[PDB]
């Protein structure tokens, strides 16, 4: 579990540690984490005597260093109950000619489901009886990570089309707040198919409110490094 | 506690004959 | 240092084990140093209901001409024989609606509750309880999942017998107690067994 | 630091199919 | 020199003097789990001195009252922070 | 504070009649869990001749 | 209920006596507390052919309550939205909505 | 939240006004504690007739430019984003709605060459802004929402450096004055706004002592 | 019994993966202390959701084949022990079944010329191993005794490096994990496997907290 | 392992590329620290867009050229040899094929006049290599076993010096590059090759910074 403080913005700075280098301070993540991060805002609102935090934080995920994927990504449909059947070999277009592995990760397998590998590039994905819902799996095309998601339908008429998760996300709402002690806690994921090397930035903007509800907005920012092996 | 249903039965009637 | 007494706790804790470990065991006990409950015997002739129709497919249900149909049939001769359910088939039972709107029994006091004892039935909450948590009355996918106990009738004075020997005991276990553990030590004999197993019928889906 | 003598336990029992069974006592252990 | 230290601790006298071993940097919340207390508990250190007071409200005692394969002992107390300087 | 017991354990067997032993059982949780009290409070004035 | 293939929620009174029959006996005698509205909303219920379901025929439902164990509270939730809300065709019934409630 | 303690003017104790460090965005507060100055001219101590100016020493003028629309309850606006970029030099238009400074009250979403469309949440009438960034360069579009009934009026278009209109305070048993000092998102890094602060004390009767100082304000980024 | 506290993922703290080192026929346990990374997410602990996966980063593939066969109870079950070692060149074959890899349910008349005779132990239904041994290369003969009606299943051939189907235990307690890592008899010295363990934790509300590690093992004789 | 330090870039302190010895069929490992290049540049480091090229600068062509086969899996492969070598003098042929750089799935029986015959690995299907030494002069022959339901692609007929080109690694924390270094068995002593590596830095906000240098590859014999 990570853990800041945040600036105080006092006119002085730079207290603790800070072996600087860069503006936003850092973030080490391994592909396939959900992890959990703190941010201590006592130094910056507690002088600023009110009601404290209010739940109004804002995320925004923006990349400095992308390396486009290699592999890519694909939907897949079907009716509830109902056996799948589809190709996984038109998503890997190479530059230059060589060998499909193609490979499952029993790590991020199917959850709903199971899946047999055929010999090239098929596979049968059989949902689980009474079940409709969205599915994914995350495949291995030589080494290139993508995911292949399947929405299995109740029958009726259809079901919508999700938006394929991103390499770093900070999900819906499993986020919170202490008012009382002025602590901001939130989770970091980070998909399987982000690429070792690669820095993304995270920017945070809270807000508090004053004894009579106005506000004092922050903003902070973070860089999320996708480092393999922690 | 997840919202579990409270399925009742429905209009149960009849055991021989079908209708048209 | 306790603030508290474990021993007369745990003296309550084993005896509520016991009581029902030994109902239970009577009921459904398998052969074995266990007596053999009625249920697992499968000696009791099963009767078991028909299947309804609805928008063509052939659901399996319980319709309260069954209940009737079932409670009537004990042979006369055999003597007066009461009736086993778990309370979420009498409630089942209660909430029924005929043709238009109305209901079965009770009809317009917002409550169907007659005198058990009346009618004989005694009710439990440790039977096979076929709407499964109050949740499969059945129309689509909640059909009773046919194979399913219901209710049970018997002339139980002379269609099961209970046996008991001696009352639970609590003896302290000097040896093994070995200076930090205080070991105690409870057990009782009891046993049971099926007599004739004419007097009594069981309801299935 | 101000202790109750309230004790939330909120377990159940089953009601008993006991007293509808035929009763019999014996001593020996085989009858 | 960043370091987490997971170290079992103990609780001298009443008002329970915490005797880390090494000094639990600053604002980070150095948590105690086990010990019977259900969930943990996050309390902030004292700059430079290690020295803690565990309060007197522990949300959950968790015991095991009559098992024979432990004798109930207890459980573990235990404690995890980061004592290192960084920079 | 007040205590919560969880879930008496499984304590007896039924097992067979030569041992001369019985066997361990699952034991039960306690949980002492404690819940605090909030207060209520306000204020209101007046003048005192205005009030005679 | 599928009125005329549509399934608006509904809440009938083969619900209200199906959740009270239910309340496990081994814990004991439990009281039903909720919004006059909502009682109002049972004593004016109607079978298929338009009878009554509760006093056929006395222009009134007063029911002795302390030997029915409802406890009316003007002051819970009540999902006919004061009134105007609730019971209808179409246009009306909030899913998800407050109801009842009963207990030891 | 930044305190300065003002010189006592007693003849005793690089540039003149102290300085303040802000980062576009933020909303911070400040105190000044004019105890050393006021609590030997024994008196009623300070007054709420304090009077704030901003002044500009560096500006860096914006690339591009704001712009007013207007529209009634509930019927959907539209507008454009290729009109207030002057370029002059060719290149392509990055357009970008900042997720942080989106609208309040409603929701826009983005064209793909420089369309957007903001529809207003139902059952809702007054004034919402939202900043959008073109190709790095930042500013806002504001429009107003009407109740269908005549017209509203024009908003004053939200200055890079502003001091909000009724927040300040102060309290005479320590001579303590607060305000508060918020920066628009438009703000240029690098550039440098003067900000003077007139207080007045008052001693038994009535009179005034007057005080001035002033304090320099530098936009930088990262904090 | 091996003991691994993971690192805790707080941006604090030769290869990458731990190292665990494995002798041919072993079976041991290992324990993991997830406390360092759980305990911060004050949530419900871990839960029993833990994966495991196998791969091959040295593999020296075996020289001898792998075998199947069946038999009725209380049959006796005769094969041939030649046609598994395909030999590149052309040499003696000294066949061998070794002591401490024999049958567990029957007895094994060793032939001089790749020819045995497997007789089950009496009212035998079961699956049974022995591990041969030619020219020094070790491979497994499954023999599955059927109870005179059908069949049973074909089972698996257990692989070089193996953790069981379910003698993993968690406790939430203390946040450790614990499992069983096996290593058959026809492991080959100085072969490398890696196993990464992905356990998933929870938090009060019924969300995830995930994490993976790996651990290399590394096939040493004499320990 | 060699470990070369790149220059600075500070406009301060024979040929122009570094010398790499190699010894025909070693696979070296070589390590480049650009830290003194990239930490003045206080940012992000190195990122994984490198790339390489090889141009040789003196080649001496080879003397006997190589050959392309295929057969599918299970079924025996026949070829010849004695059409590799076009002899421009006219003498003797002593076929040789070298225990070191022998096939991997599979075994070749060389016969007396050019003639070869490789029985493929029971049940494999992909592709294998070998190499030959007509009179002293060493070229490859390929073999491509089909799965025997289609066919399989063509090989690129391995080049003297290669790059590898999945076994590029840097590390951020402290500038190093890792890379491999794979000399063919075909390489003939004396010639040079030269390698260049262009590798790209980030600044702290993603821009790029690149670096170009270049390393004189020297095929030599006995190391």
């Amino acid at each position: 579990m990570y853990f800041f403080s945040v600036d105080p913005r006092n006119g002085a700075s730079k207290s603790g540690d800070v072996c600087g280098s860069c503006c936003c301070e850092s973030i080490s993540a391994r592909p396939g984490e959900v992890n959990g991060v703190m941010v201590s805002y006592a130094a910056w609102s507690a002088p600023l005597r009110g009601h404290g935090l209010t739940n109004k934080t804002t995320f925004e995920i923006d990349g400095v260093s992308v390396t486009p994927p290699k592999v890519s990504n694909a939907f897949g449909r079907t009716k509830v109950g109902v056996v799948f059947e589809g190709t996984l070999s038109d998503l890997f277009p190479n530059p230059e000619g060589e060998q499909v592995e193609y490979e499952i990760s029993e790590l991020n397998g199917p959850s709903n489901g199971v899946v047999e590998l055929g010999a090239n590039g098929a596979f049968t994905y059989t949902p689980g009886a009474l079940f409709t819902g969205v599915d994914r799996f995350w495949f291995s095309i030589n080494g290139n990570i993508g995911e292949y998601v399947i929405s299995v339908d109740p029958t009726t008429s259809e079901l919508p089309q999700p938006p394929f998760t991103t390499p770093v996300y900070v999900p819906a709402a499993r986020r919170s707040v202490d008012p009382r002690t002025h602590v901001l806690k939130f989770v970091l994921g980070v998909s399987p198919a982000a690429i070792p090397g690669d820095v993304y930035r995270l920017t945070v903007r809270q807000v508090a409110i004053d004894c009579d509800g106005n506000e004092f907005v922050h903003i902070s920012c973070y860089d999320i490094s996708i480092g393999s092996c922690g | 506690a997840a919202p579990s249903r409270l399925v009742q039965p429905g209009c149960f009637i009849c055991r021989g004959v079908a209708v048209s | 240092e306790a603030n508290y007494d474990f021993l007369s706790f745990m003296i309550g804790a084993a005896q509520r084990s016991h009581r029902i470990n030994r109902n239970q065991a009577l009921m459904i006990g398998k052969g074995v140093n266990e007596p053999k409950g009625w249920l697992t015997e499968n000696c009791f002739p099963v009767f078991q209901t028909l299947p309804v129709d609805v928008n063509g497919t052939s659901t399996p249900a319980f319709l309260a001409q069954d209940w009737r149909r079932f409670v009537t049939s004990f042979p006369a001769e055999y003597g007066e024989a009461r009736s086993v359910m778990h309370q979420n088939v009498f409630g089942y039972l209660a909430a029924m609606v005929d043709a238009n709107g109305r209901f079965l029994f009770g009809d317009g006091d917002l409550t169907f509750t007659p005198d058990l004892v009346r009618e004989r039935i005694r009710i439990s909450n440790c039977l096979p309880d076929p709407t499964e948590g109050n949740t499969k009355g059945g129309t689509g996918q909640d059909a009773f999942a046919a194979g399913s106990f219901v209710a049970a009738q018997a002339a139980w004075k002379t269609a099961f017998y209970a046996v008991e020997k001696r009352p639970m005991f609590f003896e302290q276990y000097e040896g093994g107690s070995s200076a930090w553990c205080v070991k105690y030590q409870f057990g009782a004999e009891d046993g049971g067994f099926v007599g004739c197993c004419e007097h009594g019928r069981i309801l299935q889906i | 630091p101000q202790v109750l003598a309230l004790e939330v336990d909120c377990n159940i029992e089953c009601a008993s199919l006991l007293d509808l069974y035929g009763q019999i006592e014996v001593s020996r252990s085989t009858f | 020199p960043e370091k987490t230290i997971v170290e079992p601790i103990r609780l001298k006298g009443r008002r329970g003097k915490i005797i880390l071993s090494a000094t639990p940097i600053a604002g980070r919340p150095v948590v105690f789990y086990g010990g019977g207390l259900g969930s943990p508990l996050e309390l902030i250190p004292r700059p430079g001195s290690n020295v803690l007071f565990f309060p007197y409200g522990s949300p959950d005692r968790f015991q095991t009252w009559g098992d024979c394969h432990t004798c109930d002992v207890e459980s573990q107390l235990m404690a995890t922070y980061v004592t290192g300087r960084r920079c | 504070t007040y205590m919560k017991i969880a879930d008496y354990g499984q304590l007896g067997e039924y097992t067979c009649d030569a041992k001369c032993d019985a066997e361990f059982g699952e034991p039960g949780n306690i949980r002492h869990l404690e819940g605090k009290t909030y207060d209520y409070r306000g204020v209101f004035c007046f003048n005192r001749k205005n009030l005679q």
